[PDB]
């Protein structure tokens, strides 16, 4: 088909048809029949307007103005100008040709059958406001006015179309030739009574029927209406511009400094800085989690065989006995021989997670009749002050440990300079954050959530024991299989994915909770035994906690591995900005330093109230830890606070660059930000750090 | 030797090996052939638009050059801070784009100096600061609109074959001052040149004809499977290829390695192959790796 | 050393520092619950900002209607939905004059596209509210159900194929006195199931016919159901909104101010070009200011009547039928009825009980039994509530349904460029929710006077600028749709990142889809080389985990890994093996658009090439780019219930349970001894009993008498 199009027509005609039809906002390839029709129509109208010419008085020796082919905007404005200059009605459809003699717009068309019916239906479509000439492949012609075209033009057009018709059937193209009326089948659209009434009752105040609105829109000249409306508008409608200044900015959410409010609890799913993995060196083979947990407990047999618990702390509502018996059942199941990791002593599991205390649903009619059934008030989040453990979390998760848990596959050889730059950036990033404790915590988190999601494949009405395991590698190359504790997941009879399935997790730790009583108001902790590392006894506690999460939360935890890409993108944006200051890449220079440049240093934190600098590696580690904490501590409060602190930070930046920022309703922004600082540890610590950094910027801007 | 090919790197290698090369000055992609006039070199400080001062050896005196770059030809007139007149022929747009931009940079026109906005601290592959002229060359090659706007335009000559050109090499009455097109194409034999430590070609009288910074950075893959023997350059290949090559070298001469090892000296851990192999070893653990290997 | 991450901002510009703060461009799982309470609050707020308008009673749907257009102008900075028609018409006139021949061309193109389009286009969409069952269903299923109901009601628009006949039949169906349709009804179960009693209860659906009066169907069609979109619209509205949005997109494409449908680095080019253009024509010695404005309650203030006025003004010179077709959508929206969702939940702690109150019975209980906020919300919503658990909602836009028209209105607001012929000129960009405004004047005082005039003007058009989320600064640094621009540098706030796991089609298809997703992320969202390479690494890891196709030279063990290791041992061209076969990955930035088969063809083993690309292999049998080989297999996709009538009538007879019980013993005594493959279960039983009798006699469990007795009975069966 397309070959016929490019062979039977000149390149200019094909290009004009293609660019005029591509404005339909659709694929021009899969439907080329209309392309052929439009090309033939363009050729016909071009031929029609190449033989007859006019003069100062109208000597026949141009007379035809071509509107099709040109851009629709230019064509429409030209048609409107012609109609205005000639004092004639403008056709509602874009006429394909205009005549200077008759002072009327005209249309052309191509068909396959008799042209009389086509002409009559086109007349019905356009009424009598436009003239037409029509030709058909089967030697038929129709003209509204016999004084429109001469014999030469009609004969040439007829010969061309007859030749095209004859040639089409030679390559089996006439069979697939679509007609012309199909593209304009729908021209009748009559509204029913109901829809007409709905339209009539949907007009702005001041009109009775939609006819009045239509006439008002099509007739009235509203020039100058905006000024008239604005003149009488009250002066009270003002943005109230206010130039911003350094002193205008104030600390956000000072209540967090109120010592009366309680400390923020530790609501993260898994222990991050207090983890304790029972290392068990392995060759490197992959084994089922149950076998790994069994071997790890066998190595530390003393902890496994602990039956008398030395309770150290208790939650407000949880029962220590039930949790301990559930943990004993979990370890018994882990240490058995059956392949399945399914609990068989469902008693304590059922009675420990409060799975039997759920209310029973009754028919709505009884509730309506009943008077004691009333909606319960929403438990709005409490308000808490600064929690000192978030600072320790951030400090420790950014340190370099002796083990790494990242092993990514390989990539093809790098050739292009951009590939070399990307590979260098990746090398520096991984080298910097390979052993960072945040990476290991992130891997544990994602692996545990993946296992939780997998266990929900077919087991939904049964309790499943899942060990919190991890695969780690050290500098020497020997790889270990760490076990961080266990967790039993309950049943979710409902098939919904956003339905909480209660899971209770027992994680080992080496930190005595009594040191920070406010850090664990939600944990039940025992003391199982004592490990020896360098001949010295260090205690081991078992933090037992009930929790509730849904399948979508499992998916979120699984995707929590995106913190790596997030941190890499942030570092790459920093490097791209540094390189954009210059004209060349700044990766090695800002990491290691070249002859011209020096190793870039970033302000990391505070030491005894004084600023401290550090290498770009420390900044990368802090960025990764911040991203991981943001993902782990994520709730609606955190995202809202970040979204509003965006605006506050942008205003501060504008202030720094001496751009003279102006604020309209500053207190509105401050209220929007403070609306989200209620109980999230990450949000509260972010507010504290923002206040500290704002103070530092204020005190440093006076120099 | 057989092929009279290459642009710059081939000439440098030929001179290093002591072969016959063509005689023509180069300023990167732009090769020059002085036809008339002479000038002297004087070192002094100049002010750039961005507002920094750096010493430069400028050439003062009337000079006429047979400027060429790629396929397009032309002639250049150069004096102190002024681009008197420049004539070019018809070719691919980017060809004369590079030719004319390099002509601006080489003419040392004060307008070109004032046409710098950003920092020009560009580094080379070796990590050494580029010469100021090459720094401006690279900056303007990456930044062409700024210089073209800063230069200023004028009316084109009324000659039939002479017409102007815009920033995008579009013929127009407004043409870059001293720049014109011409349909009268100008027509486009070997000597020996000495070389120095820094891979810079210096003629018999001592003028520099081709530096080490004129090598085009256009990386590409050879159409033929070239082979090399020296291990000093194995680092260019991927890590697996480097390991394969070094282990092949170790294995093939294994008898000599064993014989020297049995002697117990330390000269057998410093072979060129081992120096090439060391590159792929991480710096932090390299010392421990070597210590453990020596101990075992 | 207490870390302080914010200190990074000291050494880095904040625009770069906060780059990619949110890894997710979609929706989190912990967002405030969007249930009945949220939709009630939304309708309350929509009616609150327009309560000074004209309140009346619809004579068609019999619901309360509020019309704020041409209402009193605001006397306070609070959000207002009172948009004067004259100001909107004048703004459209100014836009048309500035861009001559734009409205006519856009309307012509939209009408031509509508003429050439087909009903199937409606199937490309998110969840759609099906009215026959009154739920949320896929677009294809909703369209099919609507077509079937129309056919039952003597409406055959889909038969003609065109979209115009379909919409004509929709508006005609809006006129039938009684509408009959199909619906799905669930009935409990009594069929056996082995848990501990061979008996289980479940729900089985059946198709039934239901009729609804005219008013009921009218209300149902206008209903907006709720599942950051807040609600979805049925099929009766989809075609008209599609046409109107196509028109608005045609207009916007040629509007330099419009920020849509730009995508990719073109967005950065538009941003930088706008900044440069505004700075270039700044008055000599004047000041240029930039506002990163935001709009509060954007869709809770725009009125469908104003959109109707805009559509009428745009299509002022167009065929009357097309004008009506364009107008059918705004009028449908002006009568939209919201559905409040599931309902509330009330509990009694003393008796440990809870119950769910559905929307129709929202007011069936005293308001004192609801908490304070719900009590107040119901008290305020009482006037705009219907007895059928739906709320009348004339104003508002319930998030994005006329985003293109919203952008057109914003561009119209930005096109005035002056009020009172003062010494300020404004312009900027806007994409359907957010606008960046650049104003050039002499001094900052005049710039702020111009900003105030623009604020008042947009108030007159119903657009409410956010004073609590907007700021102004010297031009050169600003934000536009989560894209920070700063003196040439450009950064992103939230970037979508590849999700864990493979696409979910097959080995080669999954690899191709992953690579093309990475390429598209690089092209559009601006992912750096290092980030893209790390994404490639992560995708390869996930792919290998999912398909158990680790490297052939690895030391992992698996059912497929033994054959992979053998192939790796037997193969010479180990660089040519595909990743799915444990080969080495070679993908990188330069070759992210080349299928791996094409990449590795030159290195593949010719025998391996023949085996992999065998023209007739049993796996392949009968967007993205890949190669059709033995790795393009298809997974079994056959589930659910077919032969519904026969199975239902069999299960409803009686004796099915006895047949199952007899089947269970014999065919579960062994794990698998079933001559499956369409064998009649009676035939399989006959064969099984014959073999059991043979084995019993051979081992001596039965005497010859029992043997012969069994063979006679089996002789009567017919398979012996």
């Amino acid at each position: 088909m397309d070959t016929f199009i490019t062979r039977n027509f000149q390149t200019t005609i094909i290009q004009k048809a293609k660019n005029t039809m591509a404005e339909f906002s659709e694929d021009p390839e899969l439907q080329p029949a209309m392309l052929f029709n439009i090309c033939v129509h363009l050729e016909v109208c071009y031929v029609i307007s190449d033989m007859n010419f006019l003069d100062e008085e109208g000597k026949a020796y141009p007379q035809y103005e071509v509107i099709e082919g040109m851009p629709r905007t230019i064509a429409w404005m030209v048609q409107r100008s012609l109609a205005q200059e000639h004092g004639i009605e403008t056709p509602k459809y874009l006429a394909d040709l205009f005549d200077y003699k008759t002072k009327r717009f005209i249309e052309v068309g191509i068909t396959k059958g008799l042209a009389d019916d086509y002409f009559w239906k086109k007349k019905e479509k356009l009424g009598n406001s436009m003239e037409l000439m029509i030709f058909s492949y089967n030697q038929d012609y129709s003209l509204s006015n016999e004084s429109s075209l001469d014999e030469e033009g009609k004969g040439r057009v007829l010969s061309r179309l007859t030749e095209l018709q004859a040639e089409l059937s030679l390559k089996n193209l006439w069979q697939v030739l679509i007609g012309e009326e199909d593209v304009e089948k729908g021209i009748d659209f009559k509204l029913g009574q109901t829809i007409s009434r709905l339209r009539d009752i949907s007009v702005p105040a001041g009109f009775s029927n939609f006819e009045g609105m239509r006439s008002y829109i099509d007739n009235i000249d509203p020039k100058g209406a905006i000024e008239r409306n604005l003149a009488r508008m009250s002066p009270l409608v003002s943005v109230t511009p206010k130039k911003l200044t350094w002193e205008d900015l104030r600390p956000i959410g000072p209540h967090i400094y109120n010592h009366e409010l309680p400390e923020v609890p530790y609501n993260a799913f898994l222990l991050m800085s207090d983890e304790l993995g029972l290392a068990n060196m392995t060759e490197g083979k992959s084994k089922k989690p149950k076998t790994l947990a069994k071997e790890c407990l066998e190595k530390y047999s003393t902890l496994r065989d602990q039956t008398d618990p030395i309770l150290i702390m208790k939650s407000e509502k949880a029962n220590e006995n039930f949790l301990w018996k559930l943990w004993r059942d979990c370890v018994n199941t882990i240490s058995n021989e059956e392949m399945s990791n399914e609990l068989q002593k469902t008693n304590y599991a059922k009675w420990a997670t409060g799975d039997g205390l759920t209310y029973q649903k009754i028919m709505k009619e009884v509730a309506i009749d009943d008077e004691t059934m009333c909606q319960e008030e929403p438990k709005i989040p409490n308000k808490c002050r600064v929690a000192a453990w978030v600072q320790t979390e951030m400090n420790l998760l950014s340190t370099l440990t002796s083990k790494r848990a990242l092993d990514l596959p390989e990539i093809g050889p790098d050739v292009a300079p951009v590939e070399h730059v990307g590979s260098e950036r990746r090398k520096y990033f991984v080298n910097e954050i390979n052993y960072c404790k945040a990476s290991t915590v992130m891997m544990k988190y994602v692996l545990f959530h993946t296992s939780l999601l997998n266990e929900s494949n077919a087991s939904m009405g049964k309790y499943k024991v899942i060990p919190i395991t991890n695969r780690v590698v050290n500098e020497k190359g020997e790889s270990f299989d760490m076990l961080y504790g266990l967790a039993v997941k309950g049943q979710s009879h409902l098939r919904g994915d956003t339905d909480v399935v209660t899971v209770v997790t027992f994680e080992f730790s080496s930190t005595d909770p009594r040191v920070d009583s406010g850090k664990w108001p939600k944990y039940t902790v025992f003391r199982i035994g004592s490990l020896f590392v360098s001949g010295r006894e260090k205690s081991v506690y078992l933090y037992c906690r009930v929790n509730g999460t849904n399948k979508i939360q499992m998916k979120w935890g699984m995707e929590a591995r995106r913190c790596l890409l997030q941190s890499m993108q942030q570092m790459e944006a920093i490097v791209e900005q540094e390189s954009s200051i210059q004209g060349y890449d700044m990766t090695k220079a800002c990491f290691k330093g070249d002859r011209v440049n020096s190793p870039k240093t970033f302000s990391i934190g505070t030491q005894e109230g004084k600023l401290v600098k550090g290498s770009f590696g420390k900044a990368l580690r802090v960025i990764f830890t911040k991203c991981l904490m943001h993902y782990v501590f994520g709730n609606a409060q955190l995202e809202g606070f970040s979204a509003e602190s965006r605006r506050l930070l942008l205003l501060i930046q504008a202030l720094k660059d001496r751009k003279g920022p102006w604020v309209f309703d500053l207190e509105g922004m401050y209220s929007g930000i403070e609306e989200c600082i209620s109980n999230n540890p990450w949000v509260i610590q972010s507010a504290y750090w923002f206040n500290e950094w704002l103070g530092f910027e204020k005190e440093g801007s006076k120099v | 030797a057989a092929i009279d090919g290459g642009d710059v790197a081939c000439d440098i290698i030929r001179a290093a090996l002591g072969l016959k090369i063509r005689q023509r000055q180069r300023f990167g992609r732009l090769e020059l052939k002085r036809i008339s006039g002479r000038g002297f070199k004087n070192d002094e400080e100049i002010l750039i638009g961005n507002g920094t001062i750096q010493k430069i050896g400028i050439w003062d005196g009337e000079e006429e050059f047979h400027v060429r770059c790629g396929e397009c030809r032309g002639i250049l007139k150069k004096s102190k801070m002024k681009l008197e007149k420049l004539l070019i022929n018809s070719a691919k747009k980017e060809d004369m784009r590079d030719l004319i931009i390099l002509c601006m940079v080489f003419s040392q026109d004060t307008r070109m100096f004032q046409g710098v906005r950003g920092e020009i601290n560009f580094l080379n592959r070796a990590g050494q600061l580029l010469s100021p002229m090459y720094q401006l060359q690279r900056y303007f090659l990456n930044r062409s609109n700024d210089l073209f706007d800063q230069w200023g335009y004028e009316e084109s000559p009324k000659a039939s074959e002479l017409h102007g050109i815009n920033e995008s090499m579009n013929a127009s009455d407004y043409t870059l001052k001293g720049v014109v097109v011409t349909r009268n194409v100008i027509d486009d034999e070997t000597e020996k040149v000495s070389i120095t430590k820094n891979l810079s070609l210096i003629k018999r009288t001592g003028e520099v004809i081709m530096g080490a910074n004129d090598v085009s950075e256009l990386e590409s893959q050879a159409q033929l499977m070239i082979t090399y023997d020296t291990p000093k350059m194995w680092e260019m290949g991927t890590t697996k290829e480097l390991v394969q090559n070094t282990y092949q070298w170790v294995l093939k001469n294994l008898v000599t390695l064993k014989a020297q090892f049995l002697l117990g000296k330390e000269d057998m851990f410093q072979w060129d192959a081992f120096e090439a192999f060391e590159s792929i070893i991480p710096q932090k653990m390299a010392g421990q790796y070597s210590g453990f290997a020596r101990a075992v | 050393m207490n870390i302080n991450p914010y200190f990074l901002f000291i050494d880095v510009p904040i625009q770069a520092a906060i780059s990619t703060t949110f890894p997710y461009t979609g929706v989190p799982p912990y967002s405030h619950g969007t249930g009945t309470g949220y939709t009630i609050d939304t309708v309350i707020r929509t009616h609150e900002y327009s309560n000074k308008g004209k309140q009346y009673i619809s004579d068609v749907t019999g619901c309360t209607m509020v019309d704020p257009t041409n209402g009193p102008l605001p006397e306070d900075n609070e959000p207002s939905a009172y948009a004067q028609l004259d100001c909107v018409l004048e703004a459209l006139d100014r836009m048309d004059e500035e861009h001559p021949g734009l409205f006519q061309a856009a309307s012509q193109n939209a009408m031509e596209t509508l003429m050439v389009t087909t009903v199937d286009k409606l199937t490309q969409g998110r969840q759609t509210f099906d009215w026959t069952v009154c739920r949320n269903q896929p677009a294809a299923t909703a369209l099919n159900t609507t077509i079937t109901s129309f056919r039952l009601n003597d409406l055959n628009g889909a038969d003609k194929g065109g979209l115009i006949p379909f919409c004509q039949d929709i508006i005609d169906s809006l006129d039938r006195p009684e509408m009959t349709f199909f619906s799905v009804k669930n009935i409990k179960k009594k069929l056996p199931a082995k848990n501990r009693k061979g008996f289980l209860i479940k729900r089985i659906p059946m198709k039934v016919k239901d009729k609804i009066t005219k008013v009921e169907y009218i209300k149902r069609a206008l209903s907006l159901n709720t599942m950051r979109a807040i609600a979805t619209a049925g099929i009766q509205i989809r075609g008209f909104v599609l046409v109107v949005e196509n028109l608005a997109k045609n207009i916007c494409e040629n509007l330099e101010q419009s920020g849509l449908p730009v995508g990719g680095n073109e967005k950065k080019a538009k941003l930088s070009n706008a900044v440069a253009k505004m700075l270039s024509n700044c008055p000599p010695g004047g000041i240029s200011m930039t506002v990163t404005g935001d709009n509060t309650k954007w869709n809770e203030c725009l009125n469908p009547r104003i959109f109707l006025a805009m559509t009428e003004r745009i299509t002022r010179d167009s065929p009357i039928w097309f004008r009506d077709f364009c107008s059918i959508a705004p009028v449908l929206f002006s009568n939209k009825i919201a559905r409040l969702g599931k309902g509330f939940m009330i509990t009694s702690k003393t008796k440990r009980l809870k119950a769910q109150i559905p929307c129709p019975d929202l007011f069936s209980i005293p308001l004192e039994r609801y908490n304070e906020e719900t009590r107040a919300k119901l008290k305020k919503l009482k006037p705009f509530f219907n007895e059928e658990g739906t709320a009348s909602l004339s104003p508002g836009m319930m998030m994005g349904m006329f985003n293109m028209l919203s952008t057109v209105l914003g561009v119209a607001a930005l096109g005035i460029k002056n009020i009172g012929n003062k010494e300020y000129l404004w312009d900027g960009l806007q994409s359907s929710d957010d606008f960046a405004l650049f104003v050039n004047a002499k001094d900052e005082e005049t710039c702020m006077e111009g900003i105030n005039d623009f604020y008042r003007t947009c108030k007159l058009l119903g657009i409410n600028m956010s004073k609590k989320k907007s700021y102004c600064n010297e031009t050169g640094m600003f934000e536009f749709t989560s894209m920070f621009y700063r003196d040439g540098f450009v950064s992103n706030f939230a970037m979508e990142l590849p999700s864990f796991g493979v696409a979910g089609v097959n080995e080669s298809a999954d690899m191709a889809i992953g690579m093309t997703i990475i390429k598209n992320n690089m092209i559009n969202n601006g992912m750096g080389p290092a980030t893209a390479q790390t994404a490639i690494q992560l995708f390869i890891a996930d792919y290998r985990y999912t398909y158990k196709c680790h490297r052939g030279d690895s030391k992992v063990e698996g059912k497929r890994m033994k054959i992979i290791k053998e192939l790796w041992e037997n193969t010479k061209g180990r660089d040519g093996l595909l990743v799915a076969d444990g080969g080495p990955n070679i993908y990188n930035l330069r070759n992210l658009h080349i299928p791996e088969i094409v990449l590795k063809y030159n290195l593949m083993d010719p025998e391996y090439k023949g085996r992999l690309l065998h023209p007739q292999n049993p796996f392949v049998g009968h967007d993205y780019d890949a190669v059709s080989g033995t790795h393009s297999w298809r997974t079994k996709r056959n589930r659910s219930i077919l032969n519904t009538d026969q199975r239902n009538m069999i299960l409803e007879e009686q004796c099915y349970a006895k047949c199952c019980n007899l089947f269970e013993a014999c065919f579960n005594s062994a794990s698998y001894r079933k001559p499956v493959g369409q064998h009649s279960m009676l035939e399989a039983m006959a064969h099984r009993l014959r073999m059991d009798a043979r084995l019993d006699y051979e081992s001596g469990r039965m005497s010859k008498d029992d043997f012969e007795k069994a063979m006679a009975h089996l002789g009567e069966i017919g398979y012996i």
